């Protein structure tokens, strides 16, 4: 991922003189240049998977910090949730802006001013984008058809293309309501990532309205089984990535499929 | 586990007197019959017969107009379409000669939505579709 | 998804005997009928009739004065204006010859507000507006 | 937003037979009538008349003495002063010839405070103030 | 703020037929009287009279023996000492000729404590103290 | 601690009119008797006899079709197979000559499942198995 | 039926100004119990409950909490029975 970030920064930013690895540049280097330090990979649950941390340390020639502010804005614009393709690994990803280093540091011996922008990448180990949860597949298909954005089913994938929407399942309950009938209730949460927050609001609004008005969803294209909505609720404050905004509870009833043998031939005999 | 389908109660469409009714929440209707229990003179177990029938019905919903107060005790029809979306086999019932037992002129609490409740009786029913 | 509206119950304005009543919390009014169920000699379906109508009404609210206790059993009118705000089509109903069933002289628990409850009967009504 | 006021039910001051009563926490009293519904030929709506009145009352409170058990079924007056504090217009009612329906000799549960409940009937009332 | 006192119901001491009963939980006893309401021929308010009295009582408690089942429907006395401890003025009541209305032979749920319930009627009472 | 077993109520299999019913939740049935208590002229405890019997049954379940509304008040049989799984001793009961007390034509609420309720009476039964 | 729990902040240097502004906002919401959704009218927002938690943070949380709901009708605009005909037999 170093190659991808370096290539993106060089291509999109022209004030940049170079983008190096951590302890590469010597004192003859021409400023401003950037340094791509790769942080931890931590497990952050089922929805995010392993999350990697990246820092893009900017360096500048100690003229004035306003140059560094402009360069930081440029870097954040270039990398924030814009999908990047790493030609070396031939595997894409999408950096998420996360913050900035502790203070704006001055380094006198190098005669430079440095600031560290802080990114991250989601779901490093996930490489499939497929799910055996038929309900999640059905709702992701429904969201894609209704909304004309990507849908990623079980968990985030590292090269997600904003705007998008995940449809993970958070909780499952099964009941045998009868001798022949079983009830399956799933609480399915949905995310809507996007750079533009008002776009998130619009997408969630139309998704909720579609879920209410069309109160049920084709589980498959055979039309046999439908999911039927129970309650759809949006918590807008909730985190865009870890938690997800929309919470929908779907249920579905199925019949036990006992096809026993048939009384094809019958016979009876008499006495007194 | 082959598919099965309950009938969700929000699929109901109630046509009161030929004009669709949008604000009804619940509808109830039964067809009574006087049991006419007969204790035979020799047989120990009771015997019952069909007797004479009598329809009763009830409605609840949100008040949107004074349709029912205008309607009075007039005779009017109710048609009730319960669609099954998963199979499209809507069960349609028609009630004949419904008559309000009481006009719900006023029923309103201060802090809540003004709901309307109706009950009455209907002479007979037609199972239009099933 | 075009507009609809519910008539919130805090829009009522109850005029008791020509003077507006400010503290009412709930109002109910119905126009009963004796059904007079008739079982014909050949037809198995019971048949209903209008019979005789009989109004009844009830009120709840906070006690501010001895209006009802002093009113006694005298006949008095009740007018009830349920205004709608999304569209201005207020529903107005008038009750004629209302008569308290019982004077609520005293009803007061120690730690609570002193609410007044009233119920009675009215001979007829006039649907002034709708 | 001009001031209003609810009559808190802890302003009650009940005088049973000329001696103030401290431990009562709830008092009810109504003046029932008999409806006397009448059908008239050629007039579909029923008609009501006053009929004969009939008082009834109830009391609840904490047991502090055997006043009520000693009282028996003797006739006794009750006075009820519901003071208002925002404005000093107390509503005072007098009940004439109250008579207990039953002496609450014993009513006691192991874990709770021993409460007394009383109810009876009063021939008439005098609305002393309002 | 001068002292008052509530009679906690755990001060009750019930003597059934001269032997102290110590597993009771609550006791109720009232002295009903038939009202015998009379509608005079000229006066427009009802009049009541004392009529004939009839006692009734009831007890609940934990089962500890077959005292009541063995008692049958025999006549027996009940004393009831409701002691007050803030001031020593115990209220003592005697019930004369109590008779069980129904002999509670068995009443027992699997997972709970076996409580006994009793109800009956007593011809008269003697207010021994107060 | 040797094994025991409770008959879980989801083992029921109801066959009404010879066709299995899949959506029933609760089934109740019982075989009444008129007690015909006779108070003998010398002995001091009541004596009861069998008298005449009568059946009554009830059913609850989800609405999947208009089977019952089609059925009307026509007579029909019900069979009830309560299987046991720890040991295979199913308890099978058949109800002879059932008859609906009322057609549940319409029973629906806006935001709930459309459940069906049925009750009637059956002339007799026959315990097929146990 | 669409229900929204909408929280409101009132920032100001003078805290008593925050109190006054919140008070008048609450009173206005209570008295005029509904709010025009648009200048075109045709829609309204009926209040359900307005509550102020004065301790709550001025910036992160916000003081005033208000719950609004609004009822909408499905906009079915299907075809019409413009032309009706029928025929007969025996």
């Amino acid at each position: 991922m170093r190659a991808g970030i370096r290539k993106a920064l060089i291509d999109n930013i022209k004030e940049l003189k170079g983008c190096y690895e951590p302890n590469v540049p010597n004192k003859d280097t021409k400023k401003p240049y950037m340094v791509v330090v790769q942080g931890q990979d931590n497990d952050h649950g089922e929805t995010i998977g392993f999350e990697r941390s990246i820092e893009v340390w900017i360096y500048e020639g100690r003229t004035t910090f306003k140059k560094l502010d402009k360069l930081t804005k440029q870097v954040v614009e270039v990398l924030d949730m814009n999908t990047i393709v790493d030609e070396s690994e031939n595997e894409a990803f999408t950096c998420i802006y996360k913050g900035t280093s502790e203070n704006d540091i001055v380094v006198e011996e190098w005669d430079a001013i440095a600031r560290g922008i802080r990114f991250s990448v989601i779901a490093l180990e996930d490489k499939e984008d497929t799910t055996n949860d038929r309900w999640v597949e059905a709702l992701s298909r429904h969201t894609k058809d209704l909304l004309e954005i990507e849908s990623y089913k079980d968990n985030w994938k590292k090269n997600f293309i904003a705007p998008c929407a995940l449809w993970r399942t958070t909780h499952i309950e099964n009941k045998r309501i009868n001798y022949h009938l079983i009830e399956i209730t799933k609480t399915m949460k949905c995310h809507v990532v996007s750079k533009n927050k008002d776009e998130i609001v619009k997408l969630l609004e139309t998704l909720e309205t579609s879920l209410i008005i069309d109160k049920r969803v084709r589980l498959r294209e055979d039309k046999n089984m439908y999911l039927t909505l129970v309650s759809v609720v949006e918590d807008r404050e909730s985190d865009m990535f870890t938690t997800g905004q929309l919470t929908a509870v779907f249920k579905m009833i199925g019949k036990i499929k006992r096809e026993g043998p048939t009384m094809d031939k019958i016979y009876g005999n008499g006495n007194l | 586990i082959e598919e099965a389908s309950f009938l969700n109660g929000s699929d109901v469409v109630i046509l009161i007197d030929g004009v669709e009714e949008l604000y009804m929440e619940e509808i109830k209707a039964d067809f009574e019959q006087d049991e006419q229990s007969i204790k035979l003179l020799g047989c120990q177990n009771e015997i019952s017969r069909v007797g004479t029938t009598k329809g009763s019905f009830s409605l609840n919903g949100y008040k949107t107009d004074s349709k029912f107060a205008k309607l009075g005790f007039r005779s009017f029809e109710i048609i009730y379409n319960l669609s099954n979306s998963e199979t499209l086999g809507y069960e349609s019932i028609r009630l004949k000669n419904c008559r309000l037992k009481k006009l719900p002129l006023i029923n309103s609490k201060a802090g809540e939505i003004v709901k309307i409740e109706v009950e009455g009786s209907f002479r007979g029913y037609d199972l239009l579709n099933e």
